[PDB]
């Protein structure tokens, strides 16, 4: 049986790396704007069931359903080029433009103000789905419909289907501007408590260090949405190509998330990508992975915190010899060019796969790192400071209490305070050779 | 070729409006409790028939003369010009009257059970009900032995005969693809020894059919006995397809050391049409209860 | 454990799953089929399917000439 | 054996599907306007022979307005028609939409109609029944039209009874505020008087267009082709002699296992433009059935009732063209096994499949193409609609006045009422089906 995976793209951001993701998705396998499929494409070996659906006349639509409490961005995907690939009856849009207003509690409740119909939406697509494995929600946790409505869909998420996974490619903010949203830690703390609680896995997409890549390896001064969301594009692409290429092993998801996930709370995984370069050996490729100028996700590397890898999943695509993959593994295991958690054997695997046919790619070889590091734990702790930060001052909390997650009381905040200390706590014990007896 | 083809409308019925006006008369004759068996009958409708459309083979084509037992006596005379005839020898000419007989006694279930109306019985309500589950279950049934002969045997057999004469370049190779399409018409009509208990099976479905439409006919009035004895026939006739079908799989069993593909495929046809034929004449067995 | 009919409803269900995987074009799936290696086939039986399943190629002209039997059983092993 | 079958082309929808149809045809066989054989196809099924070879549609078209006998008169196939068969009311008012001033008007036209279907009778070798072509919303072919089914199923009760009828688009605001009225009575009439109904939604039919044939906006005259689609794959199998399903008797009792279960879903293939030429791709029947499987390519709007677990009760595909038979054998085994279709509770999947050729006067550029017929317990959904359509009328008395005046509701409306009652039995009985209690 296939393994379906609906792609739920939450509010303006989670609807524009969609559609992006989408639209790569058609350029990687040949499918026209229109979902018909390109002329070039017909003897491809990839395996679309798996993300996409086929309509009964060869047509691909993509297993996406795009949610948003305002009409301009749902419009703009109507309106796009791309419009026909979308089954327009799995798109349910709120037609109360006025949003969540980046509240977590106001994206909840409006959730559970449109939770017949989302739902009604997600049975339908399941039931077309003959092994419907699982969800990933593109959306932030910081803002209104990805934090509020993804943590009202994540609970109902939760009680409807409790045996299909729940995977988040979760975009954080940028950390180093001032949110215009002074509540937007409160939004991104209730959003990782119900990640903590209703989440199998959070992918964290760090917004800032997106831009800092912009700039100091791509070039980009002032990086728009855009060029982060056609990196993201990349990122999906490469998560995606173990799915689009059909290989010899590791060809579900539970396998990838039982190698990558070993902690179900200590479920946050960092990403890597290779290249990264505006416009070769195996073991070259990983080394230039393994570089930190190249990761692409903002965790400090804390010098008294001895922060490690705990696994590592490089996925390398096209012509690879697998005799320099061998010698690679062995050259980077000699030089200890990466450390790894104490408490547990490395995990670090070389996928080989083959590039789609349809896209064609300038670079012969591209890699893609996936990473579980304890420096994430600088990420949390940052975030629970922020929180911290945020809550100690009682600002803009009128609006809060006006809302009924936060009328009574702050305890959701408390709560989200403590299970974000717990989450860094868990680092910290991974951090430490009896995490193994932790 | 034009011989062949002639002998493909008339003795397998390829002819099919042709067999259809024959099988109607024939079925319209046999409900009227009509002598059909009269040859002057038969033969005035055959040459009638053949003589609208088919001068040449109208010369050719002769009617001689358990329900589906009734039309047992029906003879087809096809006349062969010469030389051909020294080829389509007297055996060869029986041969195809015998795959003509098989035909229209399956076209004649055909008929009798598609000109049946619902108002016939109608105008003739649990009981009526029970009919009409019966009705459907012997439709069901009908409808995929119709298909899987006409496509499985008869399709598939004129298809093969077609190219195998085609490619003929010896009057031995065209005699060999002419027995070959016999023999593959002739396994699929169950005529082999080797399938008599499968032959025996269907022809009991089919007689519990045509005791089910003469039911159908004789309307509500009969229908608290026919409830019963349609139903007491369908659960016999599920229990014989079930029994056929686990007999296929001790077949199956007993052949994977002896090929045959065929066997094998009627029976894959026979699996989804015996077990419809199970359930829907278990339709008409849960009314008399 | 292996029935007389697991080889047939295996081969059924291997081009059940060829159709779910959209593999319905290959004509080498019926060229291929699952076969069972079972001690009921003669009228110790494998415990379960598992332990039962083979696999049959089915090589073609002039191919046989490559595709030895030994070299069938060592692509069963 | 020949079965002559006399087609009646009722009104305005009727008349204009009765032209289209006959155009079709004369191109599909290479017919000239006048009848003529243009320079081995059964005529004489739809068509009468006249003595000087000239081919004449056993077609009856009554309109109760001149406008569109005017029409069909100044039409290329106005010589196709023998124009002594054509009775037309000189009242050219119609029925207005309203059941009961059409049933009303057959009666005051009964004669004239009834020598017309007698002459067309009689013109028949062995007539069948007559197939009526007309909408259950419009005035002639709901009223007028069950006016000639009562007087047709009284005068050959052993005729069957065939309509196609055009039902008005549940989705759009009918511009007669009485039609849920008309619809109830010829409902009534079709389900007393008529053999089988198949209703032919204009909404679903522009949705299909639309979404299969690449159609934006489907006009009338593209929808009336469709018709004509339908009616050349209805007569398929009396122009092109094949192994399966050759008389109309037989698709009937293939199609109505259930003498109350009578109404027909229709499927049709291919719904396509010309211009899609598919990419030399041997199209399978597998291929081909799983192409017409899809909802988007359904002419018919059956709602999805989360009610009611609407199932198929049985599908017919009849396949014109070059078909592979253990590709037939093996698109039905996809389909069954794939599980692509609910079928009817009470009974086993009934999955039929004719094989027919295709006319060899008509260009196919489709070396095969299909019209499925299926009965499908979400059909009942588009009956409850038409039903909640009916309720919403009566509940409001809206439009009744005209109905008062009539005959038919003139001193009660008990015939609206039974025939929403009868559409609720219907409706609940589809669902039975798809539920363990339809006995």
């Amino acid at each position: 049986m296939p393994r379906e995976i609906i792609t739920l793209q939450l509010g303006q951001c989670g609807n524009q790396i969609g559609f992006e993701f989408w639209k790569q998705l058609c350029a990687e396998h040949g499918i026209s704007p229109e979902g018909i499929v390109e002329e070039f494409a017909t003897e491809g070996t990839d395996r679309k069931d798996v993300f996409f659906y086929q309509a009964d006349d060869e047509h691909y639509i993509p297993r996406a359903v795009l949610l948003d409490l305002e009409p301009r961005v749902i419009h703009s995907i109507l309106n796009s080029p791309y419009a026909k690939l979308y089954n327009p009856e799995n798109i349910y849009l709120s037609e109360h433009g006025g949003g969540a207003g980046n509240n977590w509690a106001s994206g909840f409740s409006q959730g559970e103000k449109i939770h017949e119909d989302i739902f009604d939406i997600i049975d339908r697509e399941a039931d077309g789905s003959d092994s419907l494995e699982g969800f990933v929600l593109c959306h932030s946790i910081a803002g209104g419909t990805g934090s509020g409505l993804g943590s009202y869909l994540l609970e109902r998420l939760n009680d409807r289907y409790p045996k299909k996974l729940v995977q988040t490619y979760s975009v954080f903010p940028n950390q180093d501007e001032m949110s215009d949203v002074v509540v937007q830690p409160y939004n991104s703390l209730l959003t990782l408590k119900r990640l903590t609680q209703n989440a199998d896995c959070v992918v964290v997409l760090d917004n800032t260090a997106l831009n800092r890549i912009a700039t100091d390896r791509l070039h980009i001064q002032n990086p728009s949405f855009s060029q982060i969301n056609q990196l993201v594009s990349t990122i999906m692409s490469a998560s995606t190509t173990t799915l689009r290429y059909p290989g010899y092993m590791n060809n579900d998801l539970i396998g990838l998330i039982a190698s990558l996930i070993p902690t179900p709370r200590l479920h946050f995984l960092m990403t890597g990508y290779t290249p990264l370069t505006t416009d070769t050996t195996v073991l070259d490729v990983m080394r230039r992975l393994l570089q930190p100028k190249n990761v692409m996700v903002s965790t400090g590397r804390d010098r008294q915190t001895n922060h490690c890898y705990i696994a590592i999943l490089n996925i390398i695509q096209g012509e690879v010899d697998p005799t320099q993959v061998h010698k690679s593994l062995q050259r980077i295991r000699e030089r200890k060019l990466a450390n790894f958690i104490p408490w547990g054997p490395a995990s670090i695997q070389v996928a080989l796969s083959r590039k789609s046919p349809y896209l064609p790619s300038a670079h012969r070889v591209s890699g893609l790192m996936m990473a579980n590091h304890t420096s994430i734990s600088s990420l949390f702790e940052s975030s629970c400071q922020q929180y911290d930060k945020l809550r100690k001052r009682e600002a803009f909390l009128e609006q809060f209490r006006k809302e009924d997650i936060f009328k009574e009381n702050f305890d959701e905040l408390d709560r989200s305070r403590e299970v974000v200390q717990e989450l860094i706590d868990e680092y910290h014990a991974a951090t430490r050779p009896d995490y193994i007896s932790w | 070729v034009e011989y062949l083809q002639a002998m493909r409308n008339f003795f397998l019925m390829e002819g099919g409006d042709t067999m259809y006006d024959f099988y109607t008369s024939i079925f319209d004759k046999i409900r009227e409790k009509e002598t059909w068996q009269n040859v002057s009958f038969l033969n005035v409708q055959l040459q009638e028939a053949v003589g609208q459309r088919y001068p040449e083979d109208s010369s050719r084509l002769s009617i001689s003369f358990l329900p589906v037992h009734t039309l047992d006596g029906l003879t087809l005379s096809y006349k062969v010009p010469w030389p051909v005839d020294i080829v389509i020898s007297l055996e060869c000419q029986k041969i195809y009257n015998q795959v003509f007989l098989l035909l229209l006694q399956i076209k004649w279930a055909k008929y009798s059970l598609d000109v049946l109306l619902f108002g016939e019985l109608a105008s003739s309500r649990q009981q009526i009900h029970r009919m009409f589950l019966l009705r459907v279950k012997l439709m069901h049934f009908v409808n995929s032995l119709h298909n899987y002969i006409m496509t499985r045997i008869l399709h598939s057999t004129g298809l093969e005969f077609q190219h195998q004469v085609e490619e003929a370049k010896d009057l031995d190779q065209l005699i060999k693809i002419h027995y070959r399409y016999l023999s593959t018409i002739h396994d699929r009509c169950l005529l082999r020894e080797k399938v008599s208990f499968v032959k025996e099976a269907i022809m009991k479905v089919l007689n519990l059919a045509l005791m089910f439409a003469d039911g159908w006919q004789a309307g509500l009035g009969a229908w608290h006995g026919i409830s019963s004895a349609v139903t007491h026939g369908w659960h016999g006739t599920k229990l014989n397809i079930f029994s056929a079908v686990n007999t296929s799989d001790l077949i199956v069993i007993h052949f994977h050391h002896m090929q045959l593909r065929n066997r094998n495929l009627f029976w894959t046809v026979l699996k989804p049409l015996v077990y419809y034929l199970d359930k829907w004449i278990l339709f008409p067995l849960g009314i008399i209860g | 454990p292996p029935t007389a009919v697991t080889e047939h409803d295996v081969n059924v269900a291997f081009q059940q799953s060829a159709h779910k995987v959209l593999l319905d074009d290959d004509n080498l799936l019926p060229l291929l089929h699952l076969t069972i290696e079972y001690h009921g086939k003669e009228h110790e039986a494998p415990a379960s399917g598992w332990a039962a399943l083979g696999l049959s190629y089915k090589v073609q002209w002039p191919l046989h000439i490559l595709f030895t039997p030994a070299v069938l059983e060592k692509y069963n092993v």
